[PDB]
Parts: structure tokens; C-alpha cells; sequence
DNA sequence: TATAATGGGAGCTGTCACGGATGCAGG
DNA sequence: CCTGCATCCGTGAATCGAG
């Protein structure tokens, strides 16, 4: 390159590759849903929380106020469907969606780099 | 090294290259006749200068070193057959 | 009664160290931990893979 | 955690003896030794055997082993037979058993008490090839020797007589265990004398001395040749794991070839020589070649005299020597014509 | 074989990021 | 008394050359 500023080289992407091959949990981790449900939101200045409510049970997800959201309020998401923008915990995905979704996620995410 | 009239190092990466190719007898050559096998390399050189084909490679000396170094750590390492009966790669020289 | 099992995902390093062939496991990494747990269990290497046969 | 500091803590528990206490212990020890002597005069048993029995009961059952110096094997059965044999003695006699026991106990307490002395002495001998703890333990051996060889009647403080044996044991240890190639103590004293000599000369001459200069200052019997020989002997081996380069990827022993095991060229040449020699011995008859094969030791690997070969083939020894002359001469004519074995002359 | 002597001595300090075991206070 | 988080120690850290 000559030392000019540009897009992310292999130096940036390689840690992601190793992060996926080693099945490690991301430092900045994306939060997914263990079960299916509908979205209900709660927002405050010093507190932000997103409720995933099903017909049989209800799960609360307390998030930092600065967190990004991939889901619209009142949507219908699958088990282990991305909510927070970021890398998915392969083991959270494993206990939720199963082996096939993990294999597909690993292969695709590694390929991306 | 050139100074010591030494051979070229066939690293584990070069081993991978042969493995990936699937060249088993070329790899077995490097691991035995062309390096670490004593009886095999003497019979090899003898075969080539006699015009005869190279002999079947014997068990490497460096593995025997591994075995005895592991025995020095008080760990028993035994080579076996399918009958789970001990096989002596030292050919009676290590047994009383 | 059948055994109830759960799929388990482990990194390439821990997977390569948890392989059934102790010759390959020891010749990879953490030789001490591998050799001890193998010597205790009286493990045998069936020489299934490439590494074990390369060593041999 | 730290072996040295831990041993120093184990030493600080035992208090230092008063003059009275020290004399008392040494007294009981000496009287204990006399008691073992007297018990040997009565019982009719070995003083060493008795001493080890008394030593066993004092130390307890925690230590039971066979003593090299003793003739019988030392086991709890034996020491109980002897202890009961000793306690089968009358009042004025059985008294000595109590004296011997008290003596050994005083001996244990005396050696235990003066371990601080060994530490403060062995601390000066460090860096001579033996570790600190190795020196201390060797000084402990000398301390044991000092205790058993001490006589309290001389009114000498025990530290005075102990120090000599302690230094003696330490110096003996350094002289014995240091060098990888073990060298006799007298020869080490010679080499070290050569060191102080060469250092004295280098200090006065403002340069490193010649072999002849040291030979002069050494006195009679010393020439330059003998000095050089002595120095050659004192040469210590170097580690094969010696680092080559500023990286850790290279070792010293990696550059050293093996001179013992035959190269493929050697083995091939040897096989070619045996084959060509058999090709040469087939230009003879089987009998006149067998005479040579038995003579030089190709077969069986033994060289025979003319009498044995004559005792085998059934002819006279002069016939055998005649056959061997004819065979060698035929092989000479075969060699002169074929020009095959010539290259193997090396 | 004998004045008396009695608890050592030098540390290496500018990597790092992982797994797993120990231990701590907290519900 | 048992879960969870902080923290400790031990283990890794490309290849071939020469040196
Ligand atoms: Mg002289
Ligand atoms: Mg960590």
C-alpha cells in the first residue's frame, strides 16, 4: 500500500477469523433471543430494556442505552435471532437454534473476512 | 548448513505439502531412508551402487530416542500388534 | 436406556487436544498435560491419522 | 517456598546451648560411648550392633534400616530380641543401657544445636561448584564427625573443635563433587597450587606467565611439558546445550558429527570387500581357501595356528603352511592380473 | 583432629491474551 | 450454604537460511 490510509487489511480481519475458529465469545457481544416472541420496549435516560414476550413465557433483556437495535418494536423473531448489532455468541446460538445454524454462521462469517 | 556439509531441513510444513499431495512413499523416504533410518539408509546406498532397488524402510532411530526419553520420564511406551501383544522395535537389545 | 447427549462446540485448539490419538495430541501442544492424562488412562494410539504415522 | 529460608527457619527453633548445657550434652555422649563399650564387655556382642540398637530405640520406630557396617541385618524383630536381651541384665549392669540411651539422646540434641555454626561457615564456600544447601549438608556430615570425635575433658568450646571437621568435610566435598570429570583430591590440590602460582607470577610480571616461568616458580620436577599436561587434565567439559547465536533456535551439539556409527559408504565398502574377497577365494580350491579362512579368521572369527588346521584337515603343519603359501601366492597372481582388490587397499 | 567462631544473598522489573482452577463476598 | 464474578497461574505466540 505504501503506508497510505485505506480499508481494513488482513490484519483487521484475521482476529475475527481466529475468534470464530476458536469458538470464542465476542468482547462486544450481540444479544439474541432464547425463545420466540414479540417485542415490547422500555426506554429511560439512565436505563434501557427490551422485553421479549411470548404467550407461554416472558424474557427480559436489559441493555446499555447506547446499544444498537436490529429489531422493530412488536416484530416476530425466531429463537436465536440477532437483536443487538454485533458478533453472535456461537454457544448461545448452539443452545438455541442448534448445530446447523452454528455451522452455517461459522462458515459464512469466516468467509466474510 | 553448507559449512557442515549438512542436509536440507524437511519441516513439518514440507511434510504437510507431501501429505496434501498424497505422496506416501516420498514422505516415508524422507522420514526413514533419506534421514533417520540407519539400517535402511546403509542398505539404500548399497542398493543404488549395486543397481538394485531401495529396500523397505525400517523404523526410524529418532522414534527409538523418543521411546527411551519417555522411559527416562518413567512412562512405559510399547509398540503393539492387532493382538495387543508387545512388539520389540529394539530387537532384543533392550530386554534381558 | 439410551444416553441423553447435547451437541458441544469447542475451538480448534481444544478439539485438536481432545483427539483420541495421544501421539498427535502430544506432538501438538501442552505435551505435559496430554502425556500425563494418557499415561494414567493407559491410552492406546490406533495410528488412525497422519501425524502418528509420521512420528512412527 | 524458599528451601534456604525454610531450612533457616527450622534451624532457628533450636536454641543455642549454654556452656553448662553444652558440657552436659558432650558429657552424656562420651559416657554413653563408654556405656556401649562396657555393655559390649558384658553381653559379648558387637559394640556397633549395640550402638545401632540403642540408636534405633532412641530415634524410634520411624527409622528402621540395614546398616552396612553391621554383620547381621537390622530389623524390628532383631532389635527387639537384642533389646530384651539387654534388659535381661541386673541393676548395676542394666544401668549402662540407660546411660547409652541418654548418651544417644544427648548426641541428637548436640548435633541439632550446632547447625547454626555450619550455616555461618558454609556461606563462605559458595560459588565453588556446589550449591549453598549442598555445602550446608556436607558441613552437617562434618558436624556429626566432630560430635563423635569430641572430648569435653579438654575444656575447649565445642565450636573450636567442630569448625575444623566442618571445613574439612566441606572442602572434601567441593574437591570431589565439583568437576564433571572427577579428579583425585591430591591432583586438585596440585592444580589449585598451579593456579595460585600462575596468579602470583601474573601479578608480579604484569602479564600472563609462560609454561617455563611457572615451571621455574613451581620448583624441581616441574618443566614446561609437565605444566602443560597438568593444564590439559584440568580442562572441564562444555555443555552440548550451549547457545549458538542470539536466538534460541540453535545449539552447540547440532554442529558435532557422529564419529562412531558407520556412514553408508563405510558399510557398503566393507560389504564390497567381503564380496570381492570371496570372489578371490573362489579362484582357489575349497581346501586351500579353507586353510586361509581358518588362518586369518574369516570363518568363525578365529586365527588358528598350523597345528590346529593340520589337526582338522588331517595333514602335517608344514603341509598347511605349504598350502597357505601356495594359496597366498595364487591370490597374488590373481591380484596382479585382475586388478580388483587394489582399490580396497585404503 | 582442639583460642573461639553458631539464621543467605541477590533479585531483572517495557508482551499478551487465552483457558481453567481458586477464592472471595453476595443473595 | 451455593451462584457469580474477580483473579490467579500456566501456556502459547509462521517457515527456511546462517550463526
Ligand atoms: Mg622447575
Ligand atoms: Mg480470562
Amino acid at each position: 500500500t505504501g503506508g497510505v490510509a485505506g480499508a481494513a487489511d488482513i490484519t483487521q480481519g484475521l482476529p475475527r477469523v481466529i475468534e470464530l475458529f476458536e469458538a470464542r465469545r465476542p468482547k462486544a457481544k450481540a444479544v439474541i433471543s432464547e425463545i420466540d416472541g414479540v417485542v415490547r420496549i422500555e426506554e429511560t435516560e439512565e436505563k434501557l430494556s427490551v422485553f421479549v414476550e411470548s404467550e407461554g413465557f416472558s424474557k427480559e433483556y436489559k441493555l446499555p442505552k447506547e446499544a444498537r437495535l436490529l429489531v422493530k418494536d412488536g416484530d416476530y423473531v425466531e429463537a436465536g435471532q440477532p437483536l443487538t448489532r454485533g458478533a453472535i455468541d456461537p454457544h448461545q446460538l448452539l443452545e438455541a437454534k442448534g448445530p446447523e445454524a452454528v455451522e452455517r454462521y461459522l462458515v459464512e462469517e469466516i468467509q466474510k473476512v | 548448513g553448507k559449512a557442515q556439509f549438512g542436509g536440507q531441513r524437511f519441516g513439518e510444513m514440507e511434510v504437510w505439502a507431501l501429505e496434501a499431495y498424497g505422496a506416501a512413499h516420498t514422505l516415508q523416504e524422507m522420514l526413514t531412508l533419506k534421514s533417520d533410518d540407519i539400517e535402511g539408509r546403509n542398505a539404500a546406498y548399497e542398493a543404488i551402487i549395486k543397481g538394485e532397488d531401495v529396500p523397505e524402510p525400517s523404523v526410524p532411530e529418532s522414534f527409538r530416542v523418543l521411546v527411551k526419553e519417555l522411559q527416562a520420564l518413567a512412562l512405559d511406551v510399547q509398540t503393539l500388534d492387532e493382538k495387543d501383544n508387545p512388539v520389540d522395535i529394539f530387537e532384543g537389545l533392550a530386554s534381558k | 436406556t439410551p444416553v441423553a447427549w447435547k451437541p458441544l462446540l469447542m475451538g480448534v485448539t481444544k478439539s485438536a487436544l481432545s483427539t483420541k490419538s495421544w501421539l498427535s495430541a502430544a506432538s501438538f501442544q501442552n505435551t505435559t498435560h496430554v502425556l500425563t492424562e494418557a499415561a494414567i488412562a493407559g491410552k492406546k494410539d490406533e495410528l488412525i491419522g497422519l501425524k502418528e504415522n509420521v512420528i512412527l | 517456598s524458599d528451601p534456604v529460608r525454610q531450612y533457616l527457619h527450622e534451624i532457628g527453633q533450636v536454641p543455642l546451648l549454654t556452656l553448662e548445657e553444652e558440657v552436659e550434652l558432650a558429657r552424656k555422649v562420651e559416657e554413653g560411648m563408654e556405656a556401649i563399650k562396657k555393655l559390649s564387655e558384658i553381653t559379648g556382642l558387637d559394640p556397633d550392633l549395640i550402638r545401632e540398637v540403642v540408636r534405633a530405640k532412641i530415634l524410634g520406630s520411624a527409622r528402621v534400616r540395614h546398616i552396612p557396617g553391621l554383620k547381621e541385618t537390622l530389623d524390628p524383630k532383631t532389635v527387639e530380641e537384642i533389646d530384651q536381651k539387654l534388659k535381661s541384665l541386673p541393676k548395676e549392669h542394666k544401668r549402662y543401657l540407660h546411660i547409652a540411651r541418654e548418651g544417644e539422646a544427648a548426641r541428637q540434641h548436640l548435633i541439632e544445636a550446632n547447625l547454626r555454626l555450619v550455616v555461618s561457615i558454609a556461606k563462605k564456600y559458595t560459588g565453588r561448584g556446589l550449591s549453598f544447601l549442598d555445602l550446608i549438608q556436607e558441613g552437617n556430615q562434618g558436624l556429626i564427625r566432630a560430635v563423635e570425635k569430641f572430648e569435653y575433658k579438654r575444656r575447649f568450646k565445642f565450636s573450636t573443635y567442630a569448625t575444623w571437621w566442618i571445613r574439612q568435610a566441606i572442602n572434601r566435598a567441593i574437591a570431589d563433587q565439583a568437576r564433571t570429570i572427577r579428579i583425585p583430591v591430591h591432583m586438585v590440590e596440585t592444580i589449585n597450587k598451579l593456579s595460585r602460582t600462575a596468579r602470583q607470577l601474573q601479578q608480579e610480571l604484569g602479564r600472563e606467565p609462560t609454561y617455563e616461568e611457572i615451571a621455574e616458580a613451581m620448583g624441581p620436577g616441574w618443566d614446561a611439558k609437565r605444566v602443560e599436561e597438568t593444564l590439559k587434565i584440568a580442562q572441564e567439559p562444555v555443555s552440548l546445550e550451549t547457545p549458538i547465536g542470539d536466538e534460541k533456535d540453535s545449539f552447540y551439539g547440532d554442529f558435532i558429527p557422529d564419529e562412531h556409527l558407520p556412514s553408508p559408504v563405510d558399510a557398503a565398502t566393507q560389504s564390497l570387500l567381503s564380496e570381492e574377497l570371496e570372489k578371490a577365494l573362489s579362484k582357489l580350491s575349497e581346501r586351500e581357501a579353507m586353510v586361509l579362512k581358518l588362518r586369518k579368521g574369516l570363518i568363525d572369527g578365529r586365527e588358528h595356528t598350523l597345528e590346529e588346521v593340520g589337526a582338522f584337515f588331517g595333514v602335517t603343519r608344514e603341509r598347511i603352511r605349504q598350502i597357505e603359501n601356495k594359496a597366498l601366492r595364487k591370490l597374488k597372481y590373481h591380484e596382479s592380473r585382475t586388478r580388483k582388490l587394489r582399490d580396497f587397499l585404503d
